[PDB]
């Protein structure tokens, strides 16, 4: 995360660090939705321009934690992976088209103060709080800029931004299952995600029930925290159908 | 050498 | 059911230091 800050303690006990067992690095974030599924960016696990496809056996879930590089004892819950599954229409090819994957945990993961699940947008969550200028909250353990790593978990805040000017931004084709967010350069405030930050949650606070959705996944960004770039996010409710499917059936 | 090791049960 | 309720914060109704930019932001 670029310009943004150490997170509060337990400010976001549904961050997950994806754990690459070896090497020993960070992979990704991903995000806790029940005691056993976490949910990521499908480019987390499989990304063949860049030779990733982890299989299950090469990661682990760890989760309740604070510190980036340290191994939160009686804090974090460190859990394997039962399965991973990746949306099927998955675009690496094009443009990360459905950047959404789920992990089935091993085994249920205890909540506490710092383990606890995020909720997932309904329709009317969505198309309540999914609104240009409405700013979400993004949360990682990647780089603090571009070209630098933190100590603990960095928390910023970022404003949705209207679907013609996210379009603007870039080259590549943006779909309906992507949104953007950031700020633009006349906007003076800045942040955004940054390798490693990939998989984890863009979340917001439901004015209407006080609770935390999440409404997105860091997807993939040009650069980070570049003037006149955003960050783009899996729409999580776009693809809440695959999810719901995925976690009904296995 | 950036993390700490992990308790052995988990790998 | 629990979802997105955090026991350091909306369980024991205490705001972190930035939720107050979203709600703000929930024009
Ligand atoms: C394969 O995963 C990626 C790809 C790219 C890329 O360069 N892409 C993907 C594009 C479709 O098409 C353009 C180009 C194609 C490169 O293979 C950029 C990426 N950024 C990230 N994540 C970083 C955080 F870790 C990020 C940075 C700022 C904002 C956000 Cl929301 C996230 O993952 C990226
Ligand atoms: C990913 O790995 C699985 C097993 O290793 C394999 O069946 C699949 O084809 C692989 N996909 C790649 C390399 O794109």
């Amino acid at each position: 995360i670029v310009e943004g800050s150490d997170a509060e303690i337990g400010m976001s006990p549904w961050q997950v660090m994806l754990f690459r067992k070896s090497p020993q690095e960070l992979l990704c974030g991903a995000s806790l939705i029940s005691d056993r599924w976490v949910l990521t960016a499908a480019h987390c696990l499989l990304y063949p321009p860049w030779d990733k496809n982890f299989t299950e056996n090469d990661l682990l879930v760890r989760i309740g934690k604070h510190s980036r590089t340290r191994y939160e004892r009686n804090i974090e819950k460190i859990s394997m992976l039962e399965k991973i599954y990746i949306h099927p229409r998955y675009n690496w090819r094009e443009n990360l088209d459905r950047d959404i994957a789920l992990m089935k945990l091993k085994k249920p993961v205890a909540f506490s103060d710092y383990i606890h699940p995020v909720c997932l947008p309904d329709r009317e969550t969505a198309a309540s709080l999914l609104q240009a200028g409405y700013k979400g909250r993004v949360t990682g353990w990647g780089n603090l800029k571009e070209t630098g790593q933190p100590s603990v978990l960095q928390v910023v805040n970022l404003p949705i931004v209207e679907r013609p000017v996210c379009k603007d931004s870039t080259r590549i084709r943006i779909t309906d299952n992507m949104f953007c967010a950031g700020y633009k350069p006349d906007e003076g405030k800045r942040g955004d995600a940054c390798e490693g930050d990939s998989g984890g949650p863009f979340v917001m606070k439901s004015p209407f029930n006080n609770r935390w959705y999440q409404m997105g996944i860091v997807s993939w960004g040009e650069g980070c925290d570049r003037d006149g770039k955003y960050g783009f996010y899996t729409h999580v409710f776009r693809l809440k159908k695959w999810i719901q499917k995925v976690i009904d059936q296995f | 050498g950036d993390f700490e090791e992990i308790p052995e049960e988990y790998l | 059911a629990d979802c997105g309720l955090r026991p350091l914060f909306e369980k024991k109704s205490l705001e972190d230091k930035t939720e107050r930019e979203l709600l703000e932001s929930y024009i």
